[PDB]
C-alpha cells in the first residue's frame, strides 16, 4: 500500500479560499468563475433590419 | 431508487467512455456519421443524467492529426452541450499547474474566468492521438488551448514517471485521479521492469482518497512485453479504467490477487471486425461515495450493430460432406440462411430504437477445415449491398 | 484632433491583413517571426481599447494549418481577446444570413457562454478559402471556437448577395460588406454578367457608413485576372482592399468613384518585392457620422527588408565591360551596397529592441550589356550569419 507520499493539499502560508456562487439551495457549492458581461440591448428586443427592410441598391 | 438516495451532495457522478474514434471512415458514404452521432448520443447522455465530470480513456480523435470537418464537428457539439449554466459542485485541491504544466493556461478549464464551463471534459492522450512532432502537440492539445478539455496526465520526463494526481473533493467525497498516457508498451514495460514508474499520493488522509487510475495500454498479452500485467500495479489503486481495448467489459470485476477492480469500458464505435468488437457497446456511469464505488452500464442506442458468428463445417459432416460435388452449393444455402437470421435479429432488435442505424455489420468466420472450399465471396455478397454496412465483408474464410 | 474624435459616438477599428500566420514556420531563423507579429498586432489592439479588429483574410499562410500554427493561434486569441471589456456596440442586422453556415449563428460575443472582450470580424482570404464536400475553412473553426465571427460567406457561386452587418455605437453607425476571396476571373465574369448585389437598409439610408472590405488582386495582371475598381458604386465609402501585399495604409480618394480605398497590405513579408519593402502598418480606422480618419502605427516586429536594384549599364566609369576585372569591382561595389544596407538595418533597429536581430536583405541586379553574373553562394557566404536569407541575397536578371 505505502508509496510516495507528497503533501498535496494546495495550502499556501493562507488557505485557498473556494469561489462561490449565490446560494440557490442551503450554501450552493458552485467554484465557477464565469459572469457574461452585458452588451448594449441586453434584455431588449432586438431592432433587427431584415427581409424586405433592406433594399437592392440599383 | 437506491440510486437516487446514493446521488447526493456527496456522491461522484462520473461518466466513463473511451475510444471514440471520433472521424473514423469518415469518407465513407453509409458510416460516415457514426462516430459523429455516437459522440452526439454520448455528449447527450452526459447532459441529461447531470454528470459531475466526463473521464475520456483516450484515442478521441480517430487520426492523429484530426480532418477539418472532424475538429469542426466535435468543437460544436462540445460547445452545444459542455458549455452551460449548471453548477459545478466539487473543488480542486492540487497544483493545477503541476497537472496542465504544458498548457499555458495552467488550470481547469471551469475554473477559466471566461468560459461557461458546464460539463468539464477529462482525457488522457490516447495511442492513436499521442503528442508528437518537435513540439510534441497532439489533437486533444488543441481542444484545450481552445479551452474545453482539460488535458492531464502529461509525462514530462521520459527517463523517469511522476504520475501526479488532480485531487477532485464534492463534499465529504475526495478523489485522487492517476492518468497515464498512452506509452509504447515495450518502454513502459522495461520503465515498469527498471523501477521507472512512481505514483504520489497525498500524505493528508491517506486513507480517505478513493484511488482512481486510468490507462490506455493493451490488457491482452500479444508479445513478450507487447502488453501490460495487471501485476504491475499496486492494490492501493481502488479502481482502474483500463480504455485502449476496445471490447466491452465495463462491469468492474475485482483481482483477488492485487485486491483492485478493473473496468473495460471498451470502444464506442466498431473498429474493426472481431469477435471482441461484436459485444454490445456501452457506456459506463461511475458513482463514488466515500470509499465504496458502483458502475452502471448504459446502451448505446445510434451504435451501428455488429453480428458475428463463427461457422466449423467440420462439425456438421451430416450437413457438409466434402466428397459431395454439391457441397459448395450447400454451404452457401447454410450461409445465405445463417445471414438472414443475422438481419432478423437485427431487424428485431432495431425495431424498438428509431436512432439506431438501418443497416448493421455482419462477418462470418468459416472454418473451412476438411477440404472444403471457399467461394465466390463477391458473388455471393452481391444479394445484401442494400442491406449491410460492409458488402464486400459478409464473410470471412480462414484456417 | 483624435481624442476629439474619440467619442462614445465614434468606433474604433484596427484593420490588418495578410497576416499569413505560420508562414515557413519550420525555419530556425523566422520561424518564429508570423507568430511575433500576430501577437504584436493583438497587443496593439488590446492596448488603443480597440472596437473590434478586422481582419483582411488569409489570417492562416497555409489552407490546412500545422497543429503548432493552430494551437498558437488560438493561445495567442485566448490571452489577448477574452476579458472583462465590455463591448459597447450593438447588432441591427439579421444575424442568422450572415453566419448562418454556423451551428450558432451569431456574432460570438452575443453568445453567453463565452466572456468575449475584443471580436475580431474577418473574411476567407484565397489562401484559407473553404474547400472540400463541407465548405469549412480555418476561421470556421475559430469561429465554431466562438473566437473569430466569419462573416461575408456566400452560399451560392451564379448569384452573390452581400448583406451587409449593420453595427450601431451612440449615433454612429457602420454597414460592413464583407465579399469573401473568390478566384479572380470567375468574379470578373460575375460582375460583367450583373450577378452581383449589394443590399441596403432602407432606413437612414444616406445615414450608413457604407463600408466594403474584399480580397482581390487589384493591379491588371491580366485580362481579367483583377478586379477593377470602376466596377464598385458610388454610394461606398471606403474600400479596405486586402489581397496586395504593399502596404498603402493611407487612404486615397478616386476622383472618378468618389469612394476612400485603402490598402494595409501585408503584416509580414511573404516574398521578395518592391511593394514589400515599404514599412508595414496597422491602422487604427476611426468612424464617425460620415466622415472617417485612419491613423497609421508601425510594427515593431516585422522583419525588416531592404531593397535596392543597381543598373551596371548606368555606371560606365564604374565598370567597362572590357575590364576583365569587372567582375570583382561589381562583387566588391555589391558588396559595399550590402554593407551599407546593414549599417542602415542595425541604426534603425538601434531604437527597437524587439525588432528581429538579422534583416532581410534582396539585391536586384540588372546586369544587361554584356556583364556577367558571379558565384551567388560563394558571395552570399560572407553573411550566413549577417542577413536572414542568405542563400538569396542577390538577384540576377535582364
Ligand atoms: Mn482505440
Ligand atoms: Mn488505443
Ligand atoms: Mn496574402
Ligand atoms: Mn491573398
Amino acid at each position: 500500500l505505502l508509496t510516495e507520499f507528497r503533501s498535496l493539499v494546495i495550502k499556501n502560508s493562507t488557505s485557498r479560499n473556494p469561489s462561490g456562487i449565490n446560494d440557490d439551495y442551503g450554501q450552493l457549492k458552485n467554484f465557477k468563475k464565469f459572469k457574461k458581461v452585458t452588451y448594449p440591448g441586453a434584455g431588449k428586443l432586438p431592432h433587427i433590419i431584415g427581409g424586405s427592410d433592406l433594399i437592392a441598391h440599383h | 431508487s437506491t440510486a437516487d438516495a446514493l446521488d447526493d451532495e456527496n456522491t461522484f457522478k462520473i461518466l466513463v467512455a473511451t475510444d471514440i474514434h471520433l472521424g473514423f471512415m469518415e469518407k465513407d458514404a453509409v458510416r460516415g456519421n457514426d462516430t459523429f452521432v455516437t459522440l452526439d448520443e454520448i455528449l447527450r447522455l452526459a447532459q441529461e443524467n447531470e454528470v459531475d465530470f466526463i473521464l475520456l480513456g483516450g484515442d478521441l480523435f480517430h487520426e492523429n492529426k484530426p480532418s477539418r470537418k472532424t475538429l469542426h464537428t466535435c468543437l460544436e457539439l462540445l460547445r452545444k452541450y459542455c458549455m452551460g449554466d449548471r453548477p459545478v459542485q466539487f473543488e480542486i485541491l492540487s497544483d493545477q499547474s503541476v497537472n496542465f504544466g504544458f498548457s499555458k493556461f495552467p488550470w481547469v478549464n471551469y475554473q477559466d474566468g471566461n468560459l461557461n464551463i458546464s460539463i468539464p471534459v477529462f482525457s488522457i492522450h490516447g495511442n492513436n492521438d499521442d503528442p508528437t512532432g518537435a513540439d510534441a502537440l497532439c489533437a486533444l492539445d488543441i481542444l484545450s488551448c481552445a479551452g474545453f478539455v482539460n488535458h492531464f496526465g502529461r509525462s514530462m520526463s521520459v527517463e523517469k514517471i511522476d504520475i501526479s494526481p488532480v485531487l477532485l473533493q464534492k463534499g465529504s467525497t475526495k478523489i485522487a485521479l492517476y492518468g497515464l498516457g498512452s506509452i509504447p508498451d515495450e518502454r513502459l514495460y522495461r520503465m515498469f521492469v527498471n523501477k521507472k514508474v512512481t505514483m504520489l499520493r497525498p500524505k493528508e488522509d491517506e486513507n480517505s482518497w478513493f484511488n482512481l487510475f486510468v490507462i490506455h495500454q493493451n490488457r491482452s498479452k500479444h508479445g513478450s512485453t507487447n502488453f501490460i500485467p495487471e501485476q504491475f500495479l499496486d492494490d492501493f489503486i481502488d479502481l482502474v479504467i483500463w480504455g485502449h481495448e476496445h471490447e466491452c467489459k465495463i462491469a468492474p470485476t475485482k483481482n483477488e490477487q492485487q485486491l483492485f477492480y478493473i473496468s473495460q469500458p471498451g470502444s464506442s464505435v466498431v473498429t474493426s471486425l472481431s469477435p471482441g468488437e461484436a459485444v454490445k457497446k456501452h457506456v459506463g456511469l461511475l458513482r463514488i461515495k466515500g470509499r465504496k464505488m458502483n458502475m452502471h452500464k448504459i446502451p448505446l442506442h445510434t451504435v451501428r450493430q455488429f453480428f458475428m458468428e463463427d461457422i466449423v463445417l467440420a462439425n456438421h459432416p451430416d450437413i457438409f460432406n466434402p466428397d459431395n460435388p454439391k457441397v459448395t452449393q450447400a454451404i452457401q444455402s447454410f450461409c445465405l440462411e445463417k445471414i438472414e437470421e443475422m438481419l432478423e435479429n437485427a431487424e428485431r432488435e432495431r425495431l424498438g430504437n428509431s436512432h439506431q442505424p438501418e443497416k448493421p455489420l455482419v462477418r462470418l468466420r468459416v472454418d473451412y477445415s476438411g477440404g472444403f472450399e471457399p467461394f465466390s465471396v463477391l458473388r455471393f455478397s452481391q444479394k445484401f449491398v442494400d442491406r449491410v454496412a460492409n458488402p464486400k465483408d459478409i464473410i470471412h474464410f480462414f484456417r
